[PDB]
């Protein structure tokens, strides 16, 4: 649980964004104490206005590409998995379903030759994930259960560093924002990601105090 | 204690004379 | 005339009975050993 | 031997699943709201509750829309992240049950409803009326 | 601060079946064939 | 205002809540912060029956010859002992019948209703009980669930003990009580445990 | 201090301008209109009252429309032509004020308006509503 | 919050104005203890009448041009991107809706080509704004909405360093002045402004003594 | 029964001769009662079908 203490703007105490470590997986939390900052300014605390924003400063594009299916209830869905590593070299291709990663309402196996199936636990309806990975590199394979009645829409092929949707807040007595930070498993090792925050104060009467801060996520494995 | 069986007497009745 | 003013001129007659319609259960409290205790962690 | 209860507690149109409209609230005291759907939802959908002030063109013509603000009771924990007050229709409301709820504290003149950004087409489904109670004048 | 309060206009009936156990087998009869 | 006494009705609606909850956990309770019940604890002996073969399918089953077995079974060395069970169990030992057609108890009355407290069955039809409500159980096939339960027998005034430290209480929680709203705080502190467990029995399919 | 009056009172849409609604009216014992114009209107504005039956296949959907007959009540001299229950938004009837009608004898469980023959082209500047009074669960 | 005593003229105690560093997007406070100056004149203390002034030394005028519009209440606003950028050179042009400046009551769907829909929030009369981003040069996009019947004012197009319109306040009994200063997010890195506060006291009787300083805004990135 | 369904009691019937409608060569009666009741609460209540 990382904590920063936010700069206190006050004309007095290498890179400029201070610096967040995270790994593929994780799912990590977050403090940041506006103390500093705001208790001179004596109003009524912070707000819930806070906005997140997540720019990539190195990326070093995928390799794998995703892939999205559809299917009803019960019925049993099946697909391949070779036709998502475009390969500009020969090479073979190590399939691997990884068990930590793998569906959660579900269930698939693995073919031996890029072949899978994923039966849906009876009586689920939803979206289900699982992350595959071939020959190093990594994917994710989403597949949505439908309620054999119409269709179900699309949804946003997770990024690789994300902030959830709800999950932020703030404690005015102490001047204290807490929000989590997530990274999806696909994350490439030596990346480098920004991260910045925007958090308005208030006055007696209704106005606004802003400030804005950033952060350097740095993808890197084992820690 | 492991569950144990309560194996009761079934439909016993005869000593004498085998069935066909 | 009536019939057609308003809804406030005739006032019903508040009967006197609440209908429950819930089961708790079975009390099963009797059969167990009772022993008045003390602080914490006998 | 039914009353015409439409004297003594009127009830008008707030939100016609196209439209809303502004409702006036002077002349009574107490009101609140009947949601009630058409046809199945698809996913929780959120009204914003606006109140208006009389113009100062004519005082028997709303002005223009403000926000109401939200009032906590003492059990109140989640406060909306915004303090403005809203409804919320949940999941899984057939269209044959209707639901009630009214704001703590009325101000102002007139009472609106209107879909919030995001649920603006399932609202189109649902139909929202306001009934009033004693009128004062 | 809003609170709802719903109500189902017609409500539905709901069946159910009477499941009565069996005329008994006995679990071994003494005199018998194989 | 509000005619309706409301107050007395939280009252009442708390001692209640408080009463089932009480009696739900320690049947049933699991360890941390609730007492450990001596359904889950199951360091009771357990007999389970052994099924039948309506027309070689081996179904599970429970037939009166049981129950006889299951009860005369305790050994009058611990004392007298009462049986627990769902009052469905009951009414499924009441309505068995012979090959023939006959009722096995009350040979022709339309009802079987014994003296229970002659008979030291206890009904309490909170328990879990083995026709899953009703409409399941007692069937040629597809029924009767294998590994349910179906009744307890023990010397209960020493095979479980309850603990009782502080009944329930209310008071008005001066403080985050203002001039316009009160604040109401109650609680209650007891628990339960085992006692010696060879006292009692479980019976299963 | 405001009533949540959306239980005990609610209220639902009739004709919304452009499409009747029926209303169940079983679950309560009390209903009536409140009618309610949103612009000036050209002349009398007539509209006919209907009842609905549950359905023949669905107990819990309306059936067809039937026009609901129509009592006097010791003073009828009118007497509409063909004895069917009918009521008349009369010209001149300003917005900001509300007209409320009610038929005396209730049958069937739905009941809707419509807007007779003749009159339907003023007749998308109304908006009925009904409101019921006290649930007989 | 940034705090200057200033100096008492007594004849006694690099640059000439004081230093303010700011941040493009912050809106900070600013207090000011004229203790020292006139509580040596005895008199009724501070009267709130302060008068502010900003002028700019180094500019470096806006490459992208701002712009306005209109619409009435509900009706969605649709509008070109493309011909406020006026580009010397010949390039491509990324478009961008910084994430932190969107609108305030309602969305905007950035097309691919300097094109955008605004669809205003529901019942909503005012006016709103959204600040783009055309090749990395920032500027402001106001939109306001009519109330269907005629017609809103025209906004001023906030400029680049500003000081609110009424968010001041003068202590008489400790002779402290506080107020906003808030920077646009279309402030150019290394710009420097200058801001002359003129304050005045009165006598017992209601006469005044005026007092004038100044100040040295400096628009720096990364605070 | 006596919770699960309830019968409410207001008034007998009546007759009386109607006056008016009853000429020196006719006759006419009038009658009517008043009465009514509800169902209490159906989960105290079960039914056995085929």
């Amino acid at each position: 649980m990382y904590f920063f203490s936010v700069d206190p703007r006050n004309g007095a105490s290498s890179c400029c964004c201070e610096s967040i470590s995270a790994r593929p997986g994780e799912v990590n939390g977050v403090m940041v104490s506006y103390a500093a900052w705001s208790a001179p300014l004596r109003g009524h605390g912070l707000t819930n206005k806070t906005t997140f924003e997540i720019d990539g400063v190195s990326v070093t594009p995928p390799k794998v590409s995703n892939a999205f299916g559809r299917t009803k209830v019960g019925v049993v869905f099946e697909g391949t998995l070779s036709d998502l590593f475009p390969n500009p070299e020969g090479e073979q291709v190590e399939y691997e379903i990884s068990e930590l990663n793998g569906p959660s309402n579900g269930v698939v196996e693995l073919g031996a030759n890029g072949a899978f199936t994923y039966t849906p636990g009876a009586l689920f309806t939803g979206v289900d994930r699982f992350w595959f990975s071939i020959n190093g590199n990594i994917g994710e394979y989403v597949i949505s259960v439908d309620p054999t009645t119409s269709e179900l829409p699309q949804p946003p092929f997770t990024t690789p560093v994300y902030v959830p949707a709800a999950r932020r807040s703030v404690d005015p007595r102490t001047h204290v924002l807490k929000f989590v930070l997530g990274v999806s498993p696909a994350a490439i090792p030596g990346d480098v990601y920004r991260l910045t925050v925007r958090q308005v104060a208030i006055d007696c009467d209704g106005n606004e105090f802003v400030h804005i801060s950033c952060y350097d996520i740095s993808i890197g494995s084992c820690g | 204690a492991a569950p144990s069986r309560l194996v009761q007497p079934g439909c016993f009745i005869c000593r004498g004379v085998a069935v066909s | 005339e009536a019939s057609t003013i308003g809804p406030a001129f005739f006032t019903p007659q508040v009967l006197a009975l609440e209908v429950d319609c819930n089961i708790e259960c079975a009390s099963l409290l009797d059969l167990y050993g009772q022993i008045e205790v003390s602080r914490s962690t006998f | 031997m039914n009353f015409n209860v439409g004297v003594d507690f009127p009830s008008f149109i707030a939100w016609d699943g196209e439209e809303s409209f502004p409702v006036k609230v002077d002349g009574f005291n107490q009101f609140g709201f009947t949601f009630k759907t058409i046809a199945a939802l698809t996913a929780a959908t959120t009204f914003n509750i606006f109140y208006h002030e009389p113009s100062d063109a004519d005082p028997c013509v709303p002005g223009p829309a403000i926000r109401v603000p939200e009032v906590p009771f003492c059990d109140t924990v989640l406060l909306s992240e915004d303090g403005l007050a809203a409804v919320t229709l949940p999941e899984t409301v057939t269209p044959d049950s209707f639901c009630a709820g009214t704001v703590p504290c009325m101000n102002g003149q007139w009472i609106s409803i209107a879909p919030a950004t995001g649920s603006e087409t399932n609202a189109a489904n649902v139909q929202i009326t306001v009934t009033m109670k004693g009128a004062t004048r | 601060m809003v609170k709802l309060n719903c109500r189902p206009l017609c409500q539905a009936p709901t069946a159910s079946r009477l499941v009565s156990p069996p005329c008994f087998i006995c679990r071994g009869v003494a005199p018998s064939a194989p | 205002e509000a005619n309706y006494d409301f107050l007395s009705f939280m009252i009442g609606a708390a001692q209640r809540s408080h009463r089932i909850n009480r009696n739900q956990a320690l049947m049933i309770g699991k360890g941390v912060n609730e007492p450990k019940g001596w359904l889950t604890e199951n360091c009771f002996p357990v007999f389970q029956t052994l099924p039948v073969d309506v027309n070689g399918t081996s179904t599970p089953a429970f037939l009166a010859q049981d129950w006889r077995r299951f009860v005369t079974s305790f050994p009058a060395e611990y004392g007298e002992a009462r049986s627990v069970m769902h009052q469905n169990v009951f009414g499924y030992l009441a309505a068995m019948v012979d090959a023939n057609g006959r009722f096995l108890f009350g040979d022709g009355d339309l009802t079987f209703t014994p003296d229970l407290v002659r008979e030291r069955i206890r009904i309490s039809n909170c328990l879990p009980d083995p026709t899953e409500g009703n409409t399941k159980g007692g069937t040629g096939q597809d029924a009767f669930a294998a590994g349910s339960f179906v009744a307890a027998q023990a010397a209960w005034k020493t095979a479980f003990y309850a603990v009782e430290k502080r009944p329930m209480f209310f008071e008005q929680y001066e403080g985050g009580s203002s001039a316009w709203c009160v604040k109401y705080q109650f609680g209650a502190e007891d628990g339960g445990f085992v006692g010696c467990c060879e006292h009692g029995r479980i019976l299963q399919i």
